[PDB]
RNA sequence: UAAAGUUGCUGCAGUUAAAAAGCUCGUAGUUGGAUCU
RNA sequence: CGCAAGACGGACCAGAGCGAAAGCAUUUGCCAAGAAUGUUUUCAUUAAUCAAGAACGAAAGUCGGAGGUUCGAAGACGAUCAGAUACCGUCGUAGUUCCGACCAUAAACGAUGCCGACCGGCGAUGCGGCGGCGUUAUUCCCAUGACCCGCCGGGCAGCUUCCGGGAAACCAAAGUCUUUGGGUUCCGGGGGGAGUAUGGUUGCAAAGCUGAAACUUAAAGGAAUUGACGGAAGGGCACCACC
């Protein structure tokens, strides 16, 4: 029986949607259905901003950040713990984790 | 180019922006209009300038997305191209 | 049995059987 | 809702169905006399003229062709007939 | 927890009026959409309505996304 | 929907409730037929007729100052086209098809639209030779329709 | 009303609505709840119709009074919003009040505590009164509400249009209710000014009753 | 033979139980808008 | 720091668009199309669906020609393992790329034929058109762009609903069905044997289309429920758990 009105994509409207590469394990996945993250995190930790920032020669550098695109396949992303299994009611909500 | 004196006299050989810019300034809810143009300046210092833009989202739009349509991205393109080619 | 796998099976015996009648 | 008069339209509800949906349909188009005042007679031109018109007594354009209604060029008076 | 007492003393606890009435005073606005309202109403030709301007444009929605 | 396409559009002309010559019109009838005549003698078919009657000279719908359709008064004054306008265009849309193909040989789309060109272009002449508008021996081939054209 | 000029509107009630904001509406418009707006304002609000809100009130006090048991009126709210003007009805008309949560049952299971079998039922808000009116639809119990723009009129056989978020407005709608019941009763006239006024049915925040001792 | 509306013209089914052709075009076939006392 | 080759067009990229489907994403130009909207233009029934017949048809595969970066059936090793003829790793042939000729098959899926009518609501979004406060750019006026608020028409969808339907899952179609008839094509008849044998046909092949019977069997199967289980996730408890 059928789980999911989308099937799990988001193909509405087409005919072929172009595959990508998991991140992880390199699978190819549709463009539509892999887990997409976009991770913007500063380029050095949290623990080396003080020493970096303290060796730094300028003054209010502002260190870098780092724009990473992720694109998960379905086990991959169930892996991960990004995005986790939800009951029959609950798998319709759309709106993504307040975070 | 040359060397005298202990000291290298260096010219212009290109320009770039930084990887955390250009991937800042790529969002996910307006159209990315890029452009380039190879161009000689008055003394044969022949150039290849790429610009890029994105369109801009009003100050009181309600609309998630800005995007432009293929013509009008034709012609932000050909604007970039003809003032790029003017000013090189 | 997967499905497949059948069709190959039956697929190779069709093949040894034009081998058996040329 | 399970009442609606279906034979006595408002004018407004009508006004605002599509030309063919209306209880007897009626076009959203309608002729105009313009006048330049460059010009010394009127001319008729349809509200969604697909054609250059030029001016009877001129050489000068009176509307442009558009997706929908023309163009009419600036400083023509249009009065619409009937 | 609950006991007839309660309830009338709780019924006298808000028995409590106050001298002027929240609801009617001297001037209110009212908007031009509803003084035509009113006016179609009869009830147009009230002097304490005062006539406010309208919103300046029209920012209602909220942003969508 | 369309013939040959999945589409549902709606748009098409609404036209007024009264058969009657519009009150701003001051056009004869004989004046709309010499008008129709020069046109006709310009080159142009009746719906570039009927469209500049219309856009220019106030003319709303032909029929209702003359009482006689543009082609049947075309017909009448006997300065008609040998095949109809519409299966006219659909040979001159197939000849441009053709033509665009025999360049570009890799267009399989192209060649799909002509296929249903050419279909369209077979349920018109079929229905103007039960009509007797075309000869019974009219064909269309894929050699002399530029000929037509 | 019925064009009886002695159950027209008055200058002094149509500024109560204005004043308490009765007249004004929300952003959103239920489809059945369009002949009771008058227009949308320049800003997405939606205006009532106020000659409309008196001819369903008066409806829903012809509809109140032809019931000769006045306990066999139920009188529901679950906002705090319109508990105390509920319960101030209750009091002067003698219908039988709920103010405060509905337990579910209340009109089905004859043996719950709270068990009791109105003859019809008056709610604040349909949207937050939709237990009781959902239970109304198991007893053949007739249902009036006070409705918002965007109020859902299912199983809402009157719909009072009026605003039912301010306090103010519900307060005056429920005072003015009560009114309307009074005069057709008999008891309290229609020439005076009745001696109750609509700040007593209103809800003051705890904050206010803080500020006010 | 009825039961069998499990041969369905009356009168069956074809998303997932068996099942809509991968997709259009297309001749025969079937079907075909208003209107004339 | 350059040079060469071949492949591919990230981010922008969306339950967005276009195409009959397969499918389609760097710029620019040329070429021929196309839907929708607008239309007081033209013809005047020219239409719907369709045996026969025809075009197109992912990937893989087959012939020749070019190329040959990456990846990579087969294969060679290295590991893991009781064993691994696999999963993992290093290489690596055909292939993957383009041209011409074949092949015509996919969970080619919306597992849902096409055309037409009627039947609730709501907010979005794409294209076209219409109307309107107000903001912004073209230094200033209208036009027009970008917004804002509505309306109309087709379109991809979504939410909601005791429309109605259904075994239910669910579906505004899978509704308007014992209150059974709008038109038409294809197609199913318990499970296996079996999409097999055989004949025919198509193909260079691989195979494609059409396609049984003997025999065997009381069930296969659909949806949902309760348990039990999981080398599924998340919570909670315990010195017969730990710190």
């Amino acid at each position: 029986t059928k789980k999911r009105r989308n099937n799990g994509r988001a193909k509405k409207g087409r005919g072929h949607v172009q595959p990508i590469r998991c991140t992880n394990c390199a699978r190819c996945v549709p463009k539509d259905k892999a887990i997409k993250k976009f991770v913007i995190r500063n380029i050095v930790e949290a623990a080396a901003v003080r020493d970096i920032s303290e060796a730094s020669v300028f003054d209010a550098y502002v260190l870098p950040k780092l724009y990473v695109k992720l694109h998960y396949c379905v086990s991959c992303v169930i892996h991960s713990k990004v995005v986790r299994n939800r009951s029959r009611e609950a798998r319709k909500d759309r709106t993504p984790p307040p975070r | 180019e040359d060397v005298q004196g202990k000291n290298c006299l260096t010219n212009f050989h290109g320009m770039d922006l930084t990887r955390d810019k250009m991937c800042s300034m790529v969002k996910k809810w307006q159209t990315m209009i890029e452009a380039h143009v190879d161009v000689k300046t008055t003394d044969g210092y022949l150039l290849r300038l790429f610009c890029v833009g994105f369109t801009k989202k009003r100050n009181n739009q309600i609309r998630k997305t800005s995007y432009a349509q293929h013509q009008q991205v034709r012609q932000i393109r050909k604007k970039m191209m003809e003032i790029m080619t003017r000013e090189v | 049995m997967r499905a497949k796998w059948r069709k190959k099976r039956m697929r190779r015996l069709k093949r040894k059987r034009r081998k058996m009648r040329q | 809702p399970l009442a609606k008069d279906l034979l006595h339209p408002s004018p407004e509800e009508e006004k605002r169905k599509h030309k063919k949906k209306r209880l007897v349909q009626s076009p959203n188009s309608y002729f105009m006399d313009v006048k330049c005042p460059g010009c010394y007679k009127i001319t008729t031109v349809f509200s969604h003229a697909q054609t250059v018109v030029l001016c009877v007594g001129c050489s000068t354009v009176l509307c442009q062709p558009t997706g929908g209604k023309a163009r009419l060029t600036e400083g023509c008076s249009f009065r619409r007939k009937q | 927890i609950s006991i007839k007492l309660q309830e009338e003393e709780r019924e006298r606890r808000d028995n409590y009026v106050p001298e002027v009435s929240a609801l009617d005073q001297e001037i209110i606005e009212v908007d031009p959409d509803t003084k035509e309202m009113l006016k179609l109403l009869d009830f147009g030709s009230l002097s304490n309505l005062q006539v406010t301007q309208p919103t300046v444009g029209m920012n209602f929605k909220t942003p969508r996304g | 929907g369309r013939m040959h396409a999945p589409g549902k559009g709606l748009s098409q002309s609404a036209l007024p409730y009264r058969r009657s010559v519009p009150t701003w019109l001051k056009l004869t009838s004989d004046d709309v037929k010499e008008q129709i005549y020069k046109l006709a003698k310009k080159g142009l078919t009746p719906s570039q007729i009927g469209v500049i009657l219309r856009d220019s000279h106030g003319v709303a719908q032909v029929r209702f100052v003359t009482g006689n359709k543009i082609l049947r008064i075309l017909k009448s004054k006997g300065l008609a086209p040998d095949l109809p306008e519409d299966l006219y265009h659909l040979i001159k849309k197939a000849v441009a098809v053709r033509k665009h193909l025999e360049r570009n040989r890799k267009d399989k789309d192209a060649k799909f639209r002509l296929i249903l060109i050419e279909s369209r272009i077979h349920r018109l002449a079929r229905y103007y030779k039960t009509k007797r508008v075309l000869p019974p021996n009219w064909k269309y081939e894929s050699s002399t329709a530029s000929a037509l054209v | 009303s019925g064009a009886l000029d002695v159950l027209q509107m008055k200058e002094e009630d149509v500024l109560k609505f204005l004043a308490a904001g009765t007249h004004l509406g929300g952003t959103n418009l239920d489809f059945q709840m369009e002949q009771y707006i008058y227009k949308r304002k320049s800003d997405g609000i939606y205006i009532i119709n106020l000659k409309r809100t008196w001819e369903k009130l008066l409806l829903a006090a012809r509809a109140i009074v032809a019931i000769e048991n006045p306990a066999d009126v139920s009188v529901i709210s679950s906002r705090n919003t319109g508990q105390r003007a509920v319960l101030k009805f209750a009091a002067a008309t003698g219908a039988t009040p709920i103010a405060g949560r509905f337990t579910p049952g209340t009109f089905t299971n004859q043996i719950q505590a709270a068990f009791r079998e109105p003859r019809l039922l008056v709610v604040t808000d349909p949207r937050a009164d939709h237990q009781p009116l959902t239970e109304a639809s198991y007893v053949n119990l007739p249902t009036i509400a006070l409705c918002n723009t965007d109020s859902p009129l299912r199983y809402v056989d009157i719909a009072i249009p009026c605003n039912n978020k301010g306090a103010h407005s519900v307060g005056l709608m429920w005072w003015m209710l009560a009114r309307e019941v009074l005069r057709m009763r008999g008891t309290i006239s229609r020439e005076h000014p009745w001696e109750v006024m609509p700040d007593l049915y209103f809800y003051r925040d705890p904050e206010e009753i803080e500020k006010e001792e």
